[PDB]
């Protein structure tokens, strides 16, 4: 599984992850970005949200827009 | 629609196609330019721009997707790739990738890639777990590439006195000594046209480095395969940059278990071009340190041991008038494990072969042959000895001519 | 764990060894980044890592420590040696090292020595106090080593003929002068399996210096001992490095009383790679200052007094159309104290091994065999006299098939 | 009493210690311990030693008894 997104998705996302940029999507219904990894085939989001390193899937992603940045994953 | 369609079409066809889309004049562009136009009109539906090229690194981290079609020249209709896919796929220089692409936002002068489809023509989670080519172990050539055709013509000829002479198998590195005006040509065209029928399995490689555009285009029009060529008008770089693109996508297609033969046309100029480019002791007019970067190609050539093979037969020019062709050939002397000597003299009689056989032949023929093969072969090899270039040739011609298969003329001799 | 149990492992189990550790891809890379980042991740256990290898000191006054699996390649899996540890141990290049190692400190490149255990397979206190190689005297041969087996097989048939024509002592000289394709691979191939059977306490090194790719795999899985080679798409300073390390590793050894052999393959390829990295009389081509180095290299072989040898049988091509090899054969005539000649029309009539045996010969022979022995080989050698070079050979391989030994044959001819 | 050898680490350490004329505390490895200075350091017998200028009086300190070298770059030791 784990359907993989755009190249342009990925751009912006991993360039979001300098300079320790925020993010917006907290419930599925602010938060600190740390970095992205890949295990097993599938890549992850890792968020440091005050201490807890939660790691938010990239295939399972609602939107994600910014104050300067906006755009949505398809 | 299709990038690779587009580039496969007249450019007067191409002319009406971009007339019918409102745009205006584009008879007095170049054709990349026509492309790059077409495409940047066409730029309303969200899908159905599909591309597909040889990726080339360059040293700032950045790389390009470039098109066999052209030769792999750089132009405006280039597709651009991003560090941090590189990074994401494990991507190397050589690799064929295919996907959709899309237009340039603002600010920028190159269509990008959206999504990856097919990594050498494989999926792209497969294709980062193959082992790399100075990792893998080679051999002899435990196998064989025959020649001749069953067919009796007179083409068949040529083929049936090099499967007699010096035999061919996947994993050799030939080499072929030329004289001017010999027919060279004509026996690399041979070559590829018995290859093309014999085994159509393996993948062909043509490459030219210094020729004329007549040349080329009669090569391109007649050979059924990969023909990629620079003329001489060009700068040496440019040289420099079809060798290397070409070996980086032969070494990626072995990497996959594959069986690929490269035609190489006078290696002698891609010494020289590497002399010319290569930064400044001497030996006579060449650097010391310029032939490195040339047999390192030469070296390419082996049997793999966990399958696949890389086949190359390069062609070496001798009786130029030139110091540095001599000493190009004798730093190149005793690398290969395959010689053909072409000869003068018999091409100045008008005998159409014109091989010399009492120089040439292969090492390890054993593995190559039968031994009911091997003895007709030592036998046939002990008559001709004592008589001369001509005489062996007219004699050769004159007893081939009548059976055919190279099977029933050994049977004529009982 | 240790280096040299993982230096020696296929590439295919150490991707599996890294993948069972939580190791992200290393599948595109080359051994020795995969052994190093193997190495790195298992730092994590103060104590454990093993290691060995044999010192170059570098003209800045630091060292590494190098292995014989990559032939002495420098790579980022070395072991750093200070000069702290140099001026401690009183060490020299050459010198075999085994001990511990430790993981790099932030800002350093490199695994470093912890603990040092094993100098040249002795105590570090045992291996401080050795005379110099250049403080001992040098005499002829005495002690003989016998190529003949007493099989009855084929491949004996040559070793045979070699202990009638050209006998071996423990510190000889010998020279091979060989025309092209007249066996000379499968005679050097003979005299290793001879070696390693007749005296296994003799430490064996073979040498190639301008070898094919799938000649070196092929030598490396035949020869009992140890093979080290460079291929012809390496630089001239490569060429030199490989053989500076493997004289000064054999002299180490017979500081220890040991007696060591090296088999080298062409001393015409080492001779041509000293001429294109020593600065600018060309002499035919060749540098007159450009022919010191490989005599200091063909000049080390003796028999010592104190108790140890060092004996070296090097290959010089001739007649193969350059005159920078003719040049260099004439400057080695009459340095050596065993030759042995092989003969073209004899491997043209398909008769090996070729021997022209009334050319080749040794010194002082009398000092090597007993008398009974140079009586019988004198009456050989006068009965063989009138005969010619095919007709010679003919008559010794038909004679030497009617017995098993060479005393059998000795009483047949009464 | 065969003085076993120490590391290639400390020693190189202990080497640049030598170097500037340092002032550390080595002492005795049983409880002796206060100030020193080490100057330089020699072998003799298979055995090695720390010459040093401790107020004036040069005394020799084997390497198989020092248990720490504290000094305000290189401190923690111990061997």
């Amino acid at each position: 599984t784990y359907q993989p997104i755009n190249c342009d998705d990925y751009d912006n996302l991993e360039l979001a992850c300098q300079h320790h940029l925020m993010l917006t999507l907290e419930l599925k219904d602010q938060a600190k970005a740390s970095d992205l990894v890949s295990r097993k085939n599938v890549e992850y989001l890792v968020v440091e949200a005050a201490g807890e390193t939660r790691e938010l899937r990239l295939d399972k992603i609602t939107s994600f827009s910014h104050p300067e940045i906006g755009t949505v994953v398809v | 629609m299709n990038l690779t369609e587009l580039k496969n079409t007249p450019v007067s066809e191409l002319i009406t196609l971009g007339e019918n889309m409102g745009l205006e004049n584009l008879a007095r562009m170049r054709k990349q330019d026509i492309i790059f136009a077409i495409l940047k009109q066409h730029a309303k539906s969200g899908e159905d721009i599909f591309g597909d090229g040889v990726l080339e690194i360059l040293q700032d981290g950045f790389g390009f997707l470039r098109s066999a079609d052209s030769s792999y020249l750089a132009g405006p209709d280039d597709i651009y790739v991003s560090p941090s896919q590189i990074r994401r796929f494990n991507l190397r220089t050589g690799d064929t990738i295919s996907g959709k692409i899309r237009p340039p936002k603002e600010g920028e002068r190159y269509f990008a890639l959206l999504k990856v489809n097919e990594v050498n023509f494989d999926k792209p989670e497969n294709a980062r777990n193959k082992i790399l080519f100075e990792n893998l172990t080679p051999l002899h050539a435990n196998s064989r590439l025959r020649m001749e055709r069953g067919n009796g013509s007179t083409e068949d000829l040529t083929a049936r006195v090099l499967d007699l002479a010096s035999p061919i198998g996947r994993g050799q590195r030939g080499l072929i000594v030329a004289p001017p005006k010999a027919g060279k040509t004509m026996l690399l065209q041979n070559i590829a046209q018995s290859i093309a029928y014999n085994h159509p399995d393996c993948v062909l490689m043509v490459l030219l480095i210094d020729e004329r555009p007549e040349e080329v285009t009669e090569m391109q029009r007649l050979v059924k395969g990969e023909v990629v060529a620079s003329t001489f008008d060009e700068p040496a770089s440019r040289h420099v940059q079809v060798a290397e693109m070409v070996i980086e996508k032969a070494k990626r297609l072995v990497e996959h278990k594959k069986d690929v033969i490269i035609l190489l046309d006078s290696i002698t100029r891609l010494a020289r071009a590497y002399n010319t480019v290569v930064p400044a002791v001497l030996t006579g007019g060449v650097d010391a340190n310029a032939l490195h970067r040339p047999k390192r190609f030469f070296g390419a050539a082996r049997n793999v041991e966990e399958g696949g093979s890389l086949t190359i037969i390069a062609t070496a020019l001798i009786d130029t008038g030139s110091k540095m062709d001599e000493v190009i050939y004798e730093e190149f002397k005793g690398t290969g494990n395959m010689e053909l000597h072409l000869s003068r003299k018999i091409a100045e009689k008008r005998v159409f072969p014109a091989i010399d056989y009492n120089r040439s032949g292969t090492r390890k023929e054993e593995l190559l042959t039968t031994q009911e093969e091997l003895q007709k072969m030592w036998i046939l090899r002990k008559i001709i000895h004592p008589m001369g270039e001509i005489d062996a040739m007219e004699f050769l011609i004159n007893k081939l001519a009548m059976t055919k298969t190279n099977d029933d003329f050994f049977e004529m001799m009982k």
